[PDB]
RNA sequence: AACGCGACGAUACUACCCGCACGUUGUAGACGUAUAAGAAUAGGCUCCGGCCUCGUAUCCUAGCAGGCGAUUCCUCCGCCGGCCUCGAAGUGGCCGUCGGUAAUUCGCGUAUUGCAAUUUAGACACGCGCGGGAUCAAAUCCUUUGCAGACGACUUAGAUGUG
RNA sequence: GGGAUAACUGGCUUGUGGCGGCCAAGCGUAGCGACGUCGCUUCGGCUCUUCCUAUCAUACCGAAGCAGAAUUCGGUAAGCGUUGGAUUGUUCACCCACUAAUAGGGAAAGCUGGGGACCGUCGUGAGACAGGUUA
RNA sequence: AGCGAAUGAACUUUAAAUAUGUAAGAAGCCCUUGUUACUUAACUGAACGUGGGUCGAAUGUAUCGACACUAGUGGGCCAUUUUUGGUAAGCAGAACUGGCGAUGCGGGAUGAACCGAACGCGGGGUUAAGGUGCCGGAGUGGACGCUCAUCAGACACCACAAAAGGCGUUAGUACAUCUUGACAGCAGGACGGUGGCCAUGGAAGUCGGAAUCCGCUAAGGACUGUGUAACAACUCACCUGCCGAAUGUACUAGCCCUGAAAAUGGAUGGCGCUCAAGCGU
RNA sequence: CAUCGGUUCUGGCGGGGGGAUAAAGGCCCAGGGAAUGUGGCUCCUCCGGGAGUGUUAUAGCCCUGGGUGUAAUACCCUCGCCGGGACCGAGGACCGCGCUCUGCAAGGAUGCUGGCGUAAUGGUCACCAGCGACCCGUCUUGAAACACGGACCAAGGAGUCAA
């Protein structure tokens, strides 16, 4: 949702006489911006491990840039969403250019086929499927077949709102 | 989705083999094979195979396998590696629609003579050449459909009116009595079920089994054998003109 | 439909029609108020060559608010007639006469509205004036009738007659 | 005698009982648990106009040993109708017929028959008063 | 959290969220020795005195306190959170806080209880809540999907309402079958002991009771339906050939239909809106 | 209209900094690999095109490291410079802070010009138009609602005096 930038998020808890030297978390999160990312990490911490806000302290808040934003590939989305029955898993292709616009495109799917919001989508994990036959779903499938090429029946043309009288009537056809 | 057929669960006694009976077959004839001397390949093509039962008792000597002929094949082995004993996998190459084995113990002349000896009329099952034409008189119709004479014959059951009627024949009931127009046989001419020299569908290869009226011959045709001493398989008259695997 | 519409008859004055002369007259609002195929949109148009996202197109568009005289041009516009065509709440075409007319190129004129002030300019309707043609009407009250009626309203009859 | 209180209902209502056990997908990690099955059983009359359908009849359909006739159960349907007497013996108030049938409700309504509350006095194991006042 | 620390909400090293009482200076703390009628065994304590040492958190401060006098006030309604008890469901009672009472203005078509925001007379700019198809100022704005309802929906999400009915549609989970050929189909087999035993006028797989085995098998029930007086005959289960690549079952989550409605004609505010002018981001 | 001051809306341009001293990318260097397998080869082939083999050839692609390289660009933050509008001009000798000093944009608008000099601006009425807008008082109540008073006008009409 919204525009997205994976965030390396780094934090650990404050240094005691007892503990020094803590473990030194690490997460990615996908937010809209830094502010977001870090109360994602307490968040998401305070789930997992018994370290808060108060007692925590954020190391490093880094973006990760995708290698290769011009090349097209398929992604793989393991998530979890917890509806009025519970919390379930499902498995999702998306056919995109960077993670960020694969995760931006599920938080726009799950809304709209399963009234799902961000509060209640879990990211457990998205990969790039390194080859073909790692593809899953039929619809991804297609679009990954040999010497694909479609036309474009019934395209409607894009005429200024602002032009209310059209003295011929449009045609659909390029 | 939605709208889809239901699928009937039968209240039945007896399931599908499955995985099973294939395995059950393949140690069948794996444990055959190194018992008999000799392993026919024969050929019943479009034939209705109830008389294969009368076969099995005449020769209770010898086993004989009708199964799947892809299972048959591969039990056999159809590479000379997979294969069970010397020339077995040029055996494989006879099994290609519905065939059989004869394990056998047997000269194997003494085979050629029973099966060539062997012929019983059978009905004629679909896409078989009509010898001669048949057609019920015209008339109160009989349950053998003007084979039998008349006066030796029964009318044929009332129940079987609506199954007559639904393969194409104008019949009615008439007090009782099925009838080809009127009872008298005045009022229309007769059925004509096949046509001489005509290939017969399975409405009118139906219609001639309730008049039971044997058009077809039932023959085995013998395709090849294999013999286990000299580990070669030989060629029968069957065998040069039949599509190979 | 008592604030929907059509056809027809007769309309005295007033001014009924025609022409032009204007209005210190009204307008939910001129300023180039320009532009006809039908049909489909998983198809269509054609000149039969081809063409189609796209009306950011086509037409018209210069001149003292648009003068005068030429040079040059048969192009465009307008009024009248004749023949026809237009009825869904009715018009345009063809021909002829006359008038106007940069497609090219000049000569004379513009000043002073003073450095902007709606560039008072169109169409319809209404009214006032002349000069040409044309016409000489009805309704109501009243008396009467009863096919009508609380009263109005209504069907009638009153001019010479089958009153 | 004192205290809290004007009073109720408004997506209300309708056709299938309650209790106990067995089974029971799940939730959960013992407890809740539907459908089935077993066990025990003020009132009446008078009305006109319109509306509703939860249809008694007339129209059309589906089914039933529905032979015919007559029906029964169900569906679409409110277009069209839904009576005259008794109420003079008994009761859970309801017989006589005629008719195609003699369905049920809402607008909730007016006529007509049936069938007061405070003090005062004298007493209270209990009432009496032509004693006073009043909306 | 752990019990690779001991012991076993009632265990603990440690320790949540959450409100909440008290205290934070020279109007202060301790020491000291003079007296005293108090006290002690005692110049010993306590009180009354003397002297000593950056004014001891942050933030704000539109002043604070004492005394006297003077007028209007003595109600409550609703809502959040916590909490006590109860009902078939309602509901009744406490504590705090907030809104209304003395309040105008913007929005929710309208309005005691909702959201925004508080007020001298004017000009300019920018916003909040709420909105931008037309009433109506501002988008027939952009991206990806979902939905067709015989009175959809447009923020009521409580009740009807369930472990509910849908051969509507989309996404997903688990299990299962498949070139050893899966699902659907077509062409064929579906046999023998055996009309198994009892019963019946008759009863042979199919009016009934009970057993339900074996052979041949590729497979075929002492039989799933039609049928006969009883047979016969057909059909199903199951098997094979042809065909050829993906299927089946059960659940979950969205949106859609039903999940009960009476009676003057009317309501997402109205027109009306379907790759929306509906729903989610 | 020109030059200013205050406030504000809205365009463009020139630099600086920071990420992985952006990530990518173009051109080179050295490795590795695969297919939705380019050529080549084989078999089917109905003009057409399929099936198979195998690693760049008569296309290319992926991954790793290095060079150009302190590359460019996007985003975030920053220093300035020009442009186009709107509303406003409070005060009235000097004084002050200042700067780019014959002076100035520095403690608040001046300069130049035009038409008109009268209903022209302006004001009062009546009306049309767009948006807005419950009928007052009393009483009760937490509040509404009910209830009570109100046909209209003129004059009179109610916290005074004494102790």
């Amino acid at each position: 949702m919204g525009r997205l930038q994976e965030y390396q998020v780094i934090g650990r808890h404050l240094p005691t006489e007892a503990n020094p030297n803590p473990a030194l978390y690490r997460m990615r999160i996908f937010a809209p911006n830094e502010v977001v990312a870090k109360s994602r990490f307490w968040y998401f911490l305070r789930g997992l491990k018994k370290v808060k806000k108060a007692t925590g302290e954020i190391v490093s808040v880094n973006v990760i840039s995708e290698k290769h934003p011009l090349k097209v590939k398929n992604f793989g989305i393991w998530l979890r969403y917890d509806s009025r029955s519970g919390t379930h898993n499902m498995y999702k292709e998306y056919r995109e250019t960077s993670r960020v616009a694969a995760v931006e495109a599920m938080y726009a799917d799950m809304a709209a086929r399963h009234r799902a919001r961000f509060r209640s989508i879990h990211i457990l994990k998205v990969v790039e499927l390194e080859k073909t036959e790692d593809v899953k779903r039929p619809y991804i499938k297609q679009l990954v077949a040999k010497n694909l090429s479609f036309p474009l029946p019934h395209r409607v043309p894009k005429i200024s709102t602002k032009k209310i009288f059209s003295a011929k009537r449009p045609s659909t056809f390029s | 989705p939605k709208s889809k057929r239901a699928r009937v669960y039968h209240l039945i006694q007896v399931n599908k083999k499955g995985r099973e009976a294939k395995e059950r077959l393949f140690s069948n004839i794996r444990e055959t094979i190194p018992k008999y001397q000799h392993c026919f390949v024969f050929s019943v093509d479009n034939m209705r195979n109830n008389y294969l039962k009368d076969v099995r008792h005449e020769l209770n000597d010898c086993r004989i396998f009708f199964g799947k002929t892809k299972l048959m094949a591969r039990a056999l082995g159809t590479t000379p590696e997979e294969e069970q004993a010397d020339g077995l996998h040029r055996l494989t190459r006879y099994l290609t629609g519905t065939v059989g084995l004869l394990f056998t113990n047997r000269d194997p002349a003494d085979i050629e003579s029973y099966f060539s000896n062997l012929s019983q009329v059978d009905f004629a099952r679909a896409g078989t050449v009509a010898p001669r034409t048949v057609t019920v008189p015209t008339g109160i119709v009989y349950s053998t459909g003007g084979e039998v004479p008349p006066e030796h014959d029964v009318p044929v059951s009332h129940t079987l009116e609506p199954e007559l009627r639904r393969l194409g024949m104008p019949v009615r009931m008439i007090k009782g009595k099925v009838c080809l127009g009127d009872e008298k046989g005045e009022a229309s001419e007769g059925y004509t079920i096949c046509k001489e020299g005509e290939v017969l569908d399975s409405r009118q290869t139906r219609l001639l089994k309730l008049f039971s009226i044997c058009l077809s011959e039932f023959k085995v045709s013998l395709l090849g054998y294999w013999n286990s001493a000299s580990g070669e398989v030989t060629e029968l008259e069957a065998g040069k003109t039949r599509p190979k695997r």
